[PDB]
């Protein structure tokens, strides 16, 4: 549970940088972060 | 029921509600907890 909870901490900590705007579809922490992105699609999926 | 400046979390919203859900999957920026994501415009009077 505390590993979760931190997971969360950490999605908070670098989602300060989050403001009512999307520019082309993205919203804006998606241009600042590349951990909030399409782009980055993460090593291990199971679906898709 | 998203009526007030608080108690208006997307992540609960869009998990009860599928129209929130596609709302936000095609708006990712109202995703956020911090300021006022819209309410129903007859609820969103944020002067009054």
């Amino acid at each position: 549970r505390n590993l979760v909870s931190l997971i969360r901490l950490v999605k908070r900590t670098i989602s300060i940088s989050n403001i009512n705007e999307q520019l082309c579809g993205e919203p804006l922490v998606n241009f600042a972060n590349a951990l909030f992105d399409g782009r980055l699609f993460c090593p291990f999926v199971h679906t898709m | 029921i998203p009526f007030h400046r608080f108690f208006s979390d997307p992540g609960i919203c869009g998990t009860m509600n599928a129209d929130i859900q596609v709302f936000l999957n095609t708006f990712p920026h109202y995703q956020r907890n911090d300021g006022g994501f819209p309410l129903p415009p007859p609820l969103a009077l944020e002067f009054y």
